[PDB]
């Protein structure tokens, strides 16, 4: 035509993980601890550096009834032949074979205002069970996980919302690694 | 083939173009001159006075005569005989102004926002026959079921939903044809946000009206009861020049500074990682060394262009709509330089619900 715009030239083989937002219960110890001013969230995935899987910003600890919002999204390549080791890491996890017994663990960490690593403290953990995504066959957006106290790994201190796009790829990995 | 010296249009977020990866396009022997973005669609007016639409079309908001999303920027050929000058994109509708004196609208119409006298949706452009060549249109704006057209001589007309006072028509629930919203002074800028709106008078005053929630009208508490009439934000002392209104925030450009107010849970107030809401205007101290020439807001993010063509964005990072070009997205809580555009001069920007559109020209 030339009512034509010129456009120059430019997966179940990837997973996306978003750390969406979190809240703490008002009675949780972290909420009365004045030394805990701001938090971030991290997880460790296979051999990716931790610097790539932490929320890039720390946010003020929420007040009662407030949520803080990170919206930190990370796409992890899981190409069937270049990302064999990541795919097998995920397979072991689906089979409940890892330290966390089939869960991807998110850690909430207190960040001092001066950002000194040696004074960071783990405030709580949230566990996401991968097998569930495999079984359900779909991805839940803003899935809410309990954040549990580091003291017993059981008493809730808050709630962490995450979204994973992973069903398509966990399903391809499970298929591949049980018979291919 | 080669990106022209005059530049390109870059799309970020879920624009419906190039499968929602950072996209780029331009025109054959033509150049963009005006961008606008609504909740899930976009309009580009070209120097040859053509209109190109893209994005969601489930309400007929692209004006292209169907209701299926359109991947590519697509000329509205029905308007080719006229010289299109401006467009505005709301949540599910679009307004267009032409040099001949006609204003048209298409899309959702449930509160009368098309200005056609009824509430039936349209999927092609229909004329709002109130406007004639005696209305020289300076600016169009459109929020969620709301519409505004501002003339060169300073008259402001608004229509559509007034359920929260957001077109400044007091206790009327909505209107389906344009009504002049006057506080008796000429207006030089207007912005329709999702559930509130604001305008700036030629003598530098800011008036705000609409839903009195989340601090976004910027008024002291004792005035929030009168949110259905435009009210002066007197806490900004110096002359205001522009205003842009988003989902739950407002951004104001003065001769001196940029101020924001409302709710910024995703960083869109640009006041840092501790302060997420303010019911009165606060200065973004963070960019006080730059001269800002242009401000734009989407539902949950904000863009600033400086006088030298740098751009800074802040707020909700989902889908890459901040325009920063990083492969990992994140909310940003202070204005952040789009250093992906350092070899360009950024000339126009519009921000939508899940996307942003940028016109930028290469230094070489
Ligand atoms: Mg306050
Ligand atoms: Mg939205």
């Amino acid at each position: 035509d030339s009512d034509d715009v010129i456009v120059p030239p430019m997966d179940s083989e990837k997973m996306c993980i978003e750390i969406v937002s979190l809240a703490f219960y008002p009675e949780a110890e972290v909420m009365s601890d004045e030394n805990i001013k701001q938090v971030y969230v991290e997880y460790k995935f296979y051999d990716l550096p931790l610097s790539e899987t932490e929320t890039p910003v720390s946010l003020r600890k929420p007040r009662a009834g407030e949520e803080i919002h990170f919206h930190f999204s990370k796409v992890i390549d899981l190409d069937p032949q270049e990302q064999q080791g990541r795919r097998r890491f995920l397979f072991d996890m689906l089979n409940g074979q890892d330290p966390d017994q089939g869960h991807l663990k998110f850690t909430v960490v207190s960040d001092p205002l001066d950002e000194e690593k040696k004074e960071c403290e783990e405030v709580g953990y949230a566990y996401l069970q991968l097998w569930q995504i495999l079984e359900s066959g779909r991805d839940i957006l803003e899935q809410e996980l309990d954040i549990v106290s580091p003291e017993d790994l059981a008493t809730p201190i808050g709630r962490l919302k995450v979204s994973l796009q992973a069903a398509a790829v966990l399903h391809a990995i499970y298929k591949e690694m049980t018979e291919d | 083939e080669l990106m022209p010296d005059s530049g390109a249009v870059f799309t970020f977020g879920k624009s419906k173009f190039a499968e929602n990866n950072p996209g780029k396009f331009w025109f054959k022997n033509d150049v963009p001159v005006h961008l606008s973005c609504g909740d899930e669609h976009s309009a580009v007016v070209t120097g040859n006075n053509k209109l190109y639409m893209f994005g969601s079309n489930n309400w007929g908001q692209l004006g292209l005569g169907s209701k299926s999303a359109i991947s590519k920027p697509t000329c509205v050929k029905a308007l080719k005989p006229e010289k299109v000058k401006l467009a505005a994109c709301g949540r599910n509708h679009t307004l267009v102004s032409t040099e001949g004196g006609n204003v048209y609208a298409t899309g959702g119409n449930n509160e009368g926002q098309l200005g056609l006298g009824d509430t039936e949706e349209r999927n092609t452009f229909h004329v709002i026959s109130f406007f004639t060549s005696e209305h020289k249109i300076k600016q169009l704006s459109a929020g969620s079921n709301t519409s505004a057209a501002l003339t060169e001589d300073g008259r402001l007309f608004m229509w559509g939903d007034n359920s929260e006072g957001q077109i400044g028509l007091k206790n009327v629930s909505n209107v389906c044809v344009p009504q002049q919203v006057t506080i008796g002074k000429p207006v030089s800028w207007v912005s329709c946000g999702y559930y509130h709106s604001a305008f700036v008078t030629t003598d530098g005053e800011l008036y705000v009206f609409g839903e009195p929630e989340n601090g976004k009208l910027g008024l002291p508490n004792q005035l929030l009861g009168n949110h259905r009439t435009p009210q002066l934000v007197s806490e900004i002392p110096e002359k205001v020049i522009q205003v842009a209104c988003g989902g739950e925030h407002t951004v104001v450009l003065t001769e001196n500074a940029v101020y924001t107010f409302g709710l910024g849970q995703f960083g869109q107030l640009g006041l840092g990682t501790f302060l997420f809401e303010t019911s009165e205007p606060k200065v973004i101290e963070n960019i006080r060394d730059q001269t800002i020439s242009y401000i734009s807001c989407g539902e949950n993010h904000t863009a600033l262009i400086t006088d030298i063509g740098l751009m800074y964005t802040f707020g909700d990072g989902r889908h890459g709509k901040l325009g920063l070009g990083l492969e990992n997205f994140t909310n940003h809580f202070i204005p952040t330089l789009c250093s992906n555009f350092l070899r360009f001069i950024v000339k126009l920007v519009a921000c939508g619900g899940c996307h942003m559109v940028v016109f930028a020209a290469p230094h070489r």
